[PDB]
């Protein structure tokens, strides 16, 4: 009994479809295959089940391409939405005793139709020594780099959805105690300054 | 209290006086499973009696084989004593080598 | 909904102490419970099987005396991590066979610290929107920073005019290390709340970043001068600006 | 034919005294036994595990141990709610028949007080044609337990064929084994005035199929009264064949035995002159 997920990470844009592969080994003639997603809270969410003597499973946006001879149980997630970003686990089990694969992290990216990449200086807090910078409204293809200096902190890109306006945007934050720290320099390992808005 | 046991007593080999043998008692077709079987030498029960695991047929009735090592001797009487809930008194079936 | 409950959800323990985790079946009897362990960025590994009447079954390569399992009743299985060390800091999740396969509990986030002195609550600050962003985009982004906490057992949330909001929020999935080198390193976490510029421009609008910290219990020993780093809420606030 | 039959005898004296004992038969051979006082299966043959790994075998054992406890609790709760009076006897007959020529058929039959009450048909529980009204109440509850239904189906339609195929492989020699019978004659109690009861005993044959007839040359005697094929402790069979005749007419009569273990050499025993 072994489950193998060769893909470590998969990235795909919103509204498209993705396929997560799974290969298994079992000495049983009859068995069940399961697909789970793990939330950032670490909670396990059942997605879909596939019986070895069943037709290809389908449950809403989830479908399985079960190939018995090859012992492969791929999962396709159709009409991808940002809420699908998670770590997906394939499992094999008989009578509830499940054995899990390595897992695949799926990152669903928004479609930024009108990008306006910019770097902003946020207003300081009366009760903090930190100065904060916001890199926002950039294209999903942009990778945000970690800082070189150990006293400068840069978060990875994050996506927020302003539901009422059907507006989605990417953002990364930079902060430091240092006097040398300016928003003009902060994200330069991630941007072409001439392609980015910098207010006066 | 549904079906009464059929009691069949017999030998593994032809009965030849002095020579050690096996006395079998096949209790079959009974229901319920609660049964008390004993093999007897001149009315007193044998202590080294063995038996098969209680099983059942397609009709759900039970059956057991009770066997003991014995040496047939003339003037010696061997019997099977079966007690079941469907029985008025324990039924005794004596062994006849013929 | 979940039909298996694990208690506690989170536990901070000192090295050498035995930690007890409970797995309860809610409104069904369970004669078996499976216990799994997940190391950070790893998969769920089956540790043992809890059985009613008989002893626990341990999987190949599992240390039998490290974990004491006990099927207390038909609705309760306990896992005891005897004499825990920081290497045993992990995520433990139980399941009960049923439904379409098994019912999982919500898991136990276990952190073992060599010294309780290393437990610090977060410092929370809110940085108000840039006027430049308001003029350029007609949107206002608030940033909240939760800093210097240990361990990483925090839940950040935004409250606008007394109610939790989910639209226009992004929180870092993982906290940054303040000293990436150092072992007992403090964590930092950021969140953004993005609203329309007109919503932010209303000074009667109240914004609060709340950080739920999961720390020491009442039972824990505290000897330092500073306040006992207990489970607490740390907030920072801002008002809209005309 | 070698069907696998798994048999369970559950007796309930009252709601506090119960006993469950099981066994397995591959054809006429008893391959397994499992007493109430054991936590593990007793394998009666050196090939009883078939082709199952030590891990697969502990899984099946775990399932039975869980099942046995669960069956007990369940019957007690059904007896309480359906106002069924003790003592209760429940019997189960489950297994499959592997056919290389076609597919494979399986069964799961339950009896209550020696009468059929329900069976597992496809993916669900079905009551027997003439079953008491409470049986349909129990079926409704049983069919609500979808996970148990999927497990019974996995065992009957997937594990049982895999178990039977392996037992048939690891058990090849013992299943193809031949034990020769030894025949002897006797004179039974007189069934009339000048009448004789001619008895022919045949003991120690394996496998079970045999042919014993009283003859007069090549003329088969229709008066041959066969008895039941009875078992021996060493896994062989016994058979007594009688013939009620005139005392004078016994001379020239023969008992003839045909068995697969004979090397083209039927046993012929003449009535002594
Ligand atoms: C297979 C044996 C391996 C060894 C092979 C070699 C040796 C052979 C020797 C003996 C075997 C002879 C027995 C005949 C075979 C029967 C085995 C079938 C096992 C099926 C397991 C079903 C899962 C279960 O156990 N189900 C339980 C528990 O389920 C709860 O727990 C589960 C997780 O553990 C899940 O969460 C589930 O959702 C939840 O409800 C049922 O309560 C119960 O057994 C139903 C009874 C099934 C039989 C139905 C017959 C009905 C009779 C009652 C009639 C009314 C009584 C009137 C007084
Ligand atoms: C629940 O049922 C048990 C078991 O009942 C027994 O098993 C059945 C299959 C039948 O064969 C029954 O006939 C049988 O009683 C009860 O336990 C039994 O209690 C009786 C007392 O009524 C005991 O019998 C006594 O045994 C002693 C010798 O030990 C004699 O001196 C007496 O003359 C008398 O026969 C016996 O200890 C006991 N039997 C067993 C097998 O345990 C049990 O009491 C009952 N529970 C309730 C609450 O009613
Ligand atoms: C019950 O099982 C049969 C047979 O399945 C085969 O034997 C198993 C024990 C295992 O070895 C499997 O790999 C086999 O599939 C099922 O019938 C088969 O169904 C599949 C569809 O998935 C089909 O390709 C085959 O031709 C069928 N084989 C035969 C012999 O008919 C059947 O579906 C199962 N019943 C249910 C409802 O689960
Ligand atoms: C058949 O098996 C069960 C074991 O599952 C017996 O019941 C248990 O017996 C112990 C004795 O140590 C008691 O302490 C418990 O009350 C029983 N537990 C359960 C789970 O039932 C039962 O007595 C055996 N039946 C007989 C009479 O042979």
């Amino acid at each position: 009994q072994k489950v193998t997920q060769a893909q470590s990470s998969v990235s795909m844009p919103v509204r498209k479809a993705v396929t997560l592969n799974c290969l298994y080994e079992t000495s049983w003639w009859s068995y069940y295959i399961f697909w789970y997603k793990q939330l950032p809270s670490k909670e396990m969410i059942f997605l879909i089940r596939q019986g070895s003597d069943e037709q290809n499973a389908k449950s809403g946006r989830y479908s399985v391409n079960f190939k018995k001879a090859a012992k492969s149980v791929a999962l396709t997630i159709s009409a991808l939405q940002l809420e699908d970003s998670a770590k997906y686990f394939c499992a094999l089990g008989v009578t509830g005793k499940l054995t899990f694969g390595q897992g695949t992290i799926l990152t669903v990216h928004p479609n930024i139709q009108n990008p306006d990449p910019a770097v902003y200086q946020l207003r300081d807090s009366k009760s903090s020594d930190k100065s904060v910078c916001l890199f926002t409204d950039f294209d999903s293809q942009t990778n945000v780099s970690q800082s070189k200096d150990s006293d400068v902190y840069i978060t990875d890109k994050c996506v927020l959805d302003m539901r009422s306006m059907d507006f989605k945007s990417n953002s990364a934050v930079a902060w430091s105690n240092k006097s040398d720290f300016a928003c003009a320099n902060a994200f330069n390992n991630s941007i072409i300054p001439e392609d980015t808005f910098f207010p006066s | 209290i549904q079906r009464t046991p059929k009691i069949q007593v017999y030998s593994r080999h032809p009965a030849e006086n002095g020579k050690s043998n096996f006395l079998n008692c096949y209790v079959s077709g009974f229901h319920p499973s609660d049964i008390e079987v004993d093999l007897l030498k001149n009315g007193e029960r044998i202590e080294k009696v063995e038996h098969s695991d209680l099983s059942f047929s397609k009709d759900w009735s039970f059956y057991l084989l009770y066997y003991t090592e014995f040496t047939p001797t003339e003037k010696d009487e061997y019997a099977c004593r079966v007690n079941h809930v469907t029985l008025s008194q324990p039924k005794i079936v004596k062994w006849d080598r013929d | 909904g979940a039909v298996v409950s694990q208690h506690p959800s989170r536990v901070i323990s000192k090295s050498g102490t035995s930690v007890k985790i409970e797995c309860r079946s809610l409104d069904f009897q369970a004669t078996t419970m499976f216990w799994y362990r997940q190391f950070p960025k790893q998969s769920l590994m089956l540790m043992a099987t809890s059985n009613e009447g008989s002893k626990a079954t341990y999987e190949q390569g599992v240390e039998k005396d490290k974990f004491l399992i006990n099927h207390a009743s038909l609705t309760l299985s306990t896992l005891t991590v005897t004499s825990a060390h920081p290497e045993d800091s992990s995520f433990y999740i139980c399941s009960a066979p049923g439904g379409v396969g098994a019912f999982f509990g919500q898991g136990t986030r276990l952190t073992v610290v060599e010294d309780l002195k290393n437990v610090f609550p977060p410092e929370v600050a809110v940085f108000e929107p840039s006027e430049a962003e308001i003029s350029h985009t007609q949107k206002a982004t608030l940033v909240c920073l939760a800093t210097g906490f240990y361990p990483d057992h925090v839940e950040l949330s935004w409250w606008v005019n007394g109610k939790e909001v989910h639209s226009g929020v992004c929180t870092d999935p993982q906290p940054l290390k303040e000293q990436p080198a150092l072992n007992d390193s403090r964590y930092a976490l950021s969140s953004r709340l993005r609203v329309s510029a007109t919503f932010w421009q209303n000074p009667r609008n109240h914004f609060r970043c709340q950080v739920q910290f999961y720390g020491l219990s009442e039972n824990d020993e505290w000897t330092q001068d500073r306040a006992k780093p207990v489970t607490q809420i740390v907030s920072a606030e801002a008002w809209g600006r005309a | 034919l070698f069907p696998l039959r798994c048999l369970q005898i559950s007796s309930f004296a009252n709601s506090s005294w119960t006993r469950t004992d099981g066994l397995a038969w591959l054809g006429e051979l008893q391959t397994h036994s499992w007493s109430n006082d054991s936590d593990t299966v007793r394998s009666l043959k050196p090939w009883s595990q078939g082709t199952f790994s030590d891990q697969q075998w502990e899984t099946l054992q775990h399932i039975f141990r869980v099942y046995r406890s669960s069956f007990t609790r369940d019957v007690k709760e059904f007896a309480k709610m359906l106002r069924l009076s003790y003592p209760l006897e429940l019997q189960v007959s489950a297994g499959c028949e592997v056919h290389p020529g076609n597919a494979s058929n399986n069964f799961f039959h339950v009896a209550f007080q020696g009468k059929d009450i329900l069976s597992f048909q496809g993916t669900s529980w079905e009551p027997t044609q003439e079953a008491p009204l409470w049986v349909n109440l129990a079926i409704q509850v049983l069919n609500q337990d979808k996970w148990t239904r999927e497990t019974v189906q996995w065992l009957l339609n997937g594990t049982c064929p895999q178990f039977v195929s392996g037992l048939l492989e690891s058990g090849k020699s013992e299943l193809k084994k031949q034990v020769k019978p030894k025949a002897w004659l006797s004179r039974g109690p007189s069934p009339g005035p000048g009448r004789l009861l001619l008895v022919c005993h045949v003991s120690g044959f394996y496998p079970k199929p045999v042919w014993v007839k009283w003859m007069r040359g090549e003329q088969e005697q229709q008066g041959t009264q066969p008895g039941d094929i009875l078992p021996n402790a060493d896994e062989t069979w016994y058979l007594r064949a009688t013939l009620d005749v005139v005392a004078g007419e016994a001379a020239g009569l023969s008992c003839r035995v045909k068995h697969s273990s004979l090397e083209g050499q039927d046993i012929v025993l003449y009535w002594p002159r």
